[PDB]
């Protein structure tokens, strides 16, 4: 997981180096690629969120076990 | 000025709250506890509105939802973003049987012991990305596999004229083939319901509480 | 019909001058993507290098080499080279220096 | 920083050291886990600030400076992007000796 | 470069109807939605789509036959109107084919039975008789399965295709358009009788799109005074006048006579075109 935070916020702005590239209308495939970059940065850190909360809850349980 | 203010965002709120469940508890000069949703119980306030009136009109109206209301997990959002009150008021009354629904939805899972010995390795929790959108995804950590159902407010041409419903559908990534050991109840919903056009499923927010049902009639 | 010839050909010099930029621009600053990123954004805007700001510092060796002036003399195969692509390459004190050929005016980038 | 699960230590070992103590450790680590739930949710809504930022580029933009001061601010954005990303790296790699129990544990009791 | 916006509309037609396939699938029995069933069974507009893909294929043939060299800054056009047709949402293959089979299968039929009014229902009616029932059906199952299989059923339908023009309901304003006065006052209404804001021909329509080369009108387009309105059909076009250096290839003085001046005089719906008043 930290590797994959690190590269989707490098990715973004990969993504966008083809986006301004062209600009240096838009492209489809460009944007749809944006789009799904950003909903798995938000999906991945919903899952990471997740993943400590249960992580977590097993260490209160083990704790007190 | 309090009082007018007041009487104006009533007048406002009975314009766009026409609803048998629409009441009001508790009046305050600082905070607002109406009813609208159909909870039982009589001084729980479903939607918690605090008042910070300026000399003119009311600075900020931040909307505050009560724990027990299914609706507080989009509370932060609400928050951080100053939208139209109005806007806010018209995004509640179209998401209300939305949230209803959820509630449901989630207190099966949230009952308390039932004397059964059926430990569910499926957990329900709910998924948030923006306003836009509201998502959720079934946690299974013995079976290592996930159930997403995106909720997405996408407009659509209608006669001439823009419409929003709710985009009830399964992600581009669930491209789940038939090897998967938890694919057979996917399919098994994409059999029996895949205004459906393959994936996705538009809905008038009127008829999404039974149709809801209808998909976790399967999974309950 | 002077006019529009010479507006074709400033637009064709134009655009293979911005093809030389950004195929230089990404190995000089391959490492930084915020720097490429801010760098190609305020060339954009129509930024003159000696204004904008770096956050990393380049190597000197590629600033030694660039020029030759110091005691390694410059190779006269990179001469050649340096003749035959289009645009004037150096950098002075971690910044380069851009300059358009045929326009000394304040060349506008800006979209 | 300070390293008070060793590297390397057994899980029985370590709840041998966590029965004690009077659960300092606990305390730490509980805060640690509140501070990071805390700071998942403010991370989202400034992502999506830049992300509404940067789609309202072409609005709002009338002066040359107007510009050097926007993107000043966002290159300035991104640099507590960074930073935070740093701090979130040392909050997790403080909590991995407590989260590499997990996978030992999961394995005897496979 | 003028047929570039011109193209926009023609790509923003084949989707309307496209997406009328997918709606009717689901519930058959909406009769305010029989408009889909005439397009498809017209016998000449089936060819007429195919003559328009064979040409635009021999004017990209040629174009890829006989680029321009010379200038490589005019090479954007052409470009443009080769990228154009392979990023539409729906392969124009594709549905090349869906309307040739349809008009071999139309074909057969008159065989079967002969009939002449189902010429006319195809064409005028836009509908089926009753006693071809049967044919309707096959129109709802057939169309699902030959070109939605090579497209994005979700894209089309959530695609933005509004603004098309078709209705009258987006002709004129919403508030003349209704019945004013009783039919027994007659059919004629005198120019004092509508309202105060109503009495322009500058509000009797929206003036927003343009009608014969299917662009979006500007602000300085509209406060000009240049552009003409159908007495007949409510249409505004700014046809048959020198278009502003904003919309050529290049911003210039120079002044050029473009294709808009074929319909000076003449309206599309044989018309009269007449300078809209200020």
């Amino acid at each position: 997981y930290k590797n994959k935070l690190t590269v989707c916020f490098d990715d973004i702005l990969k993504v966008g180096a083809e986006m301004m590239m062209q600009q240096q209308g838009f492209s489809q495939s460009q944007q749809k690629l944006l789009k799904e970059k950003v909903k798995l940065f938000h999906g991945i850190l919903d899952d990471l969120e997740t993943s400590l909360s249960q992580s977590s809850s097993y260490l209160e349980t083990l704790t007190a076990l | 000025m309090q009082l007018v203010v007041l009487t104006d965002v009533v007048e406002r709120l009975h314009k766009n709250f026409e609803s048998e469940n629409f009441k009001i508890i508790a009046l305050q000069p600082n905070e607002i506890s109406f009813k609208y949703l159909s909870n039982n119980d009589e001084d729980d306030k479903d939607c918690t509105i605090k008042i910070s009136t300026n000399d003119d009109s009311i600075k900020n109206l931040t909307v505050q939802l009560s724990p027990s209301n299914p609706q507080h997990i989009i509370q932060p959002f609400l928050d951080n973003s100053k939208m139209d009150y109005h806007f806010i008021f018209s995004y509640l009354q179209f998401t209300s049987s939305l949230f209803k629904a959820l509630k449901v939805i989630l207190n099966e899972r949230g009952g308390k012991f039932h004397e059964s010995g059926s430990q569910y390795s499926t957990m329900v929790n709910i998924g948030l990305h923006n306003l836009n959108e509201y998502q959720i995804v079934y946690y299974n950590p013995q079976a290592g596999t996930k159930i997403t159902i995106c909720i997405e407010l996408k407009t659509v041409l209608h006669n001439g004229r823009d419409k929003i419903q709710f985009h009830i559908h399964f992600a581009d990534v669930a491209h789940i083939t038939t090897k998967s050991p938890a694919y057979p109840m996917m399919h098994q919903v994409r059999n029996q319901v895949f205004i459906r056009l393959g994936n996705g499923v538009a809905c008038d927010p009127s008829e999404i509480e039974p149709i809801l049902m209808e998909i976790h009639n399967i999974l309950k | 019909f002077r006019k529009e010839e010479l507006l074709l050909k400033d637009l064709e010099i134009r655009k293979l001058e911005i093809s030389s930029r950004f195929k230089h621009r990404q190995e000089i600053f391959k490492d930084s993507p915020m720097d490429l990123f801010m760098s190609t954004l305020g060339d954009c805007l129509g930024i003159k290098d000696e204004e904008m700001l770096t956050s990393c510092t380049i190597p000197k060796a590629v600033v030694d080499h660039i020029n030759g002036s110091g005691k390694r003399k410059p190779t006269k195969a990179a001469q050649r080279a340096r003749d035959q692509d289009s645009i004037d390459i150096s950098i002075k004190d971690n910044k380069l220096v851009m300059k358009s050929k045929f326009n000394k005016s304040n060349r506008s980038y800006s979209i | 920083m300070d390293s008070i699960i060793p590297a390397g230590v057994k899980l029985d070992d370590l709840q041998v050291i966590l029965a004690k103590n009077e659960n300092e450790t606990r305390d730490k680590v509980c805060k640690q886990i509140n501070e990071a739930r805390d700071e998942i949710l403010p991370l989202r809504l400034q992502f999506n600030e830049f992300i509404q930022i940067m789609a309202n580029i072409d609005q709002e933009g009338s002066k040359q400076a107007d510009r050097m001061a926007k993107y000043l601010h966002i290159r300035d954005k991104i640099l507590q992007l960074n930073d935070r990303f740093q701090t979130l790296s040392s909050h997790l790699e403080a909590l991995q000796p407590l989260f590499s129990t997990v996978p030992e544990y999961l394995k005897t009791a496979d | 470069h003028s047929l570039i916006p011109v193209a926009k509309w023609f790509v923003k037609f084949i989707t309307y109807l496209t997406q009328e396939i997918l709606i009717l699938i689901n519930d058959p029995t909406n009769k305010e939605y029989t408009l889909v069933h005439g397009i498809f069974g017209a016998k000449m507009s089936r060819t007429l789509i195919l003559s328009i893909l064979n040409e635009i294929k021999k004017v990209t043939q040629i174009v890829a036959k006989f680029p321009e060299t010379s200038y490589p800054i005019l090479n954007e056009s052409s470009t443009f109107l080769k990228l154009v047709l392979s990023e539409s949402p729906v392969d124009f293959e594709k549905f090349e084919t869906f309307l040739v089979d349809v008009n071999n299968k139309f074909i057969a039929l008159c065989e079967q039975q002969p009939s002449q009014e189902r010429e006319f229902s195809l064409l005028v009616k836009a509908e089926i008789p009753p006693e071809y029932a049967k044919v309707g059906d096959f129109l709802l199952q057939y169309a699902n399965n030959a070109v939605i299989s090579h497209a994005n059923a979700a894209a089309v339908y959530f695609a933005d295709t509004s603004g098309l023009k078709i209705s009258n309901s987006e002709f004129f304003n919403p508030e003349i358009f209704h019945l004013l006065q009783p039919l027994e006052e007659g059919l004629i209404i005198d120019t004092d009788k509508l309202p105060i804001k109503n009495r322009t021909s500058k509000s009797f329509s929206k003036l927003l799109y343009d009608d014969v080369t299917c662009d979006k009108l500007s602000v300085s387009e509209i406060s000009d005074g240049k552009l003409k309105r159908c007495s007949r059909c409510g249409s505004v076009t700014r046809a048959g006048n020198i278009i502003s250096s904003d919309k050529t290839i290049v911003p210039t003085s120079i002044q050029t006579k473009r294709w808009p001046t074929m319909y000076t005089r003449l309206c599309i719906c044989s018309g009269m075109l007449f300078e809209m008043d200020g």
